[PDB]
């Protein structure tokens, strides 16, 4: 051949337990509202409801997670305590 | 704080600007007095982690000791809001290199595919580095392609516990070209071009 | 008789335990990966040296195309598993389903006909020559 | 084809740090004598030294892992406490 | 043919990451001096400024490895002990 | 290396080293210690070769 690679110097991305399908903590989705939210307009205003991404890498509705930091917080997926690291997915 | 935050990833990156190490110490002093004097850290800190997103990166042995000044100075002027979050994302360029080394004994006890020869693939999450636009589905030249399959493959059977994902707006390669043999660099962008036109020269926009 | 002899029974016991996690754990390593296609039903096993009598473990022969990509497949996943297991290749024990095929009747071959099924499949009126 | 093969029940024997080509207290080889032994013939009286297994699956001469029973015994390779498991290649 | 080479017995040589292009310390060069001495003839009496080469193969100015002795000095491209093994390219 | 230990790079040499060179009424193995070998297998590509060459 004329061109052939050589190094290849990629990056991988990787998540614990996500569950896009379903929030862990409210058992909807990922995304789409949650189980204190419901209607999706109602009275939200741009939908404050957003996905809470935390150091253990688990993602769920930041009201999913706002709710359970008022108990023991150790996010239930692990033993890692709950961190806020990016917030949006 | 945006031109700030250019002006230190100039002076950290390119070591022409300040030689001796003495004058590197009073400018970076006089860049924290200067930067005392400001408001808006968010951004500061934002456009900061950005750049340490792009120059750890990229090529390395940048200083391999003046992030630890950084990272001081951060502690004497910020606190601990935002500083341990650097030194996480600092461990994860370790838990990067880590990896990187994993894959290399992979390829040396199995490496079925050729592909997989000195992969510097690296390993990252999600939370700190702001790589959240993960998901350029794009096709992989053959070779490159198998070697991801094996890295993935060999990382799972490790510890089942992580969704890899792929993306192609990071990383770089070096491609063999060949009168003399001339290796040229490629950032993961032209790879599938060149890939193309290896399979089949005279392509176009359409193809 | 004691405490001679009887830990090292619970020990290979515990051995077996070992192995039948280790079949889950390479299950869903090719549930999830698993390129090699011969993997349909994989059923290996682990044990230690020490405790089976198996240090007759060097028969070197040929192994099935199926088969011998799923040993392929077992060995590559293991290693990732744990670096540091010196996986040796044997045909002295276990066992295998062979599906034949009026109706499919399937059969069953102690990892020593499986050779030889093997190369008649590939090509049948063979000799002890062959 | 006529015969497929549908299940594989193989077991996999495997050892931790052997070294064959050489024993980790002595560093002559897993077989042929050890530093204590030199001469295969001397007075042996069918060479008593033999290759000793312990339950870490490391394997050294027996003459190689008695001197150290003496003192500490930690399998110095890992740390297991050495056992004696198995006599003989 | 008439010669036919059977066995062969070269001995390979390796680095870990000298990096000629670049002093992984000082980021100017393998050789052509280091930040600290900048030009080359100065005061410098034939540039006593060499390359240093330690057990862990990484090379260095010896002016960049030297300033690195008195604070933790762990070869900072490994975990390595730096020694002091050649003097000179 | 590059698949295995791709944590170096290794560099050619030639002053160092041994050959065994089977020749070939015997067959007789010489010996080369990295020195002649270029020149011989010159040699058995083209023989009657001189110093230019
Ligand atoms: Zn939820
Ligand atoms: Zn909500
Ligand atoms: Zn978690
Ligand atoms: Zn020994
Ligand atoms: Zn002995
Ligand atoms: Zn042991
Ligand atoms: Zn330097
Ligand atoms: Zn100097
Ligand atoms: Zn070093």
């Amino acid at each position: 051949k004329r061109f052939e690679v050589k190094k290849w110097n990629a990056v991988a991305l990787w998540a614990w337990d996500i569950v896009v399908d379903n929030c862990a903590i409210c058992r909807n989705h990922i995304m789409d509202l949650c189980i204190e939210c419901q209607a999706n307009q109602a009275s939200a205003t741009s939908e404050e409801c957003t996905v809470a991404w935390g150091v253990c890498n688990h993602a769920f509705h930041f009201h999913c997670i706002s709710r359970w930091l008022k108990t023991r917080q150790v996010c239930p997926l692990d033993n890692r305590e709950w961190e806020f690291q990016k917030y949006g997915h | 704080p945006e031109y700030l935050s250019l002006f230190i990833d100039d002076k950290l990156k390119k070591g022409v600007k300040g030689l001796t190490e003495q004058e590197v110490e009073t400018i970076l002093d006089k860049a924290m007095v200067l930067f005392r004097f400001m408001q808006e850290k968010d951004v500061f800190e934002r456009y900061y982690k950005q750049h340490l997103a792009r120059r750890l990166l990229t090529n390395k042995s940048v200083s391999d000791d003046s992030e630890k000044n950084m990272i001081s100075k951060l502690k004497t002027e910020c606190g601990c809001q935002f500083t341990s979050k650097l030194e996480g994302m600092f461990r994860d360029m370790s838990i990067s290199n880590t990896t990187m080394d994993e894959f290399r004994q992979h390829l040396q006890a199995t490496g079925v595919s050729l592909g997989g020869v000195d992969l510097t693939v690296r390993v990252l999450t999600t939370g700190y580095w702001p790589t959240q636009s993960a998901t350029p589905k794009c096709n992989i030249p053959p070779a490159p392609r198998h070697a991801f399959e094996i890295f993935r493959r060999f990382y799972l059977a490790k510890h089942s516990g992580r969704q890899l994902t792929l993306q192609h707006h990071m990383g770089s390669a070096d491609l063999n070209a060949t009168t003399r043999k001339h290796i040229l660099q490629v950032s993961t962008f032209q790879m599938t071009i060149l890939m193309l036109f290896n399979n089949r020269e005279k392509y176009t926009f359409e193809e």
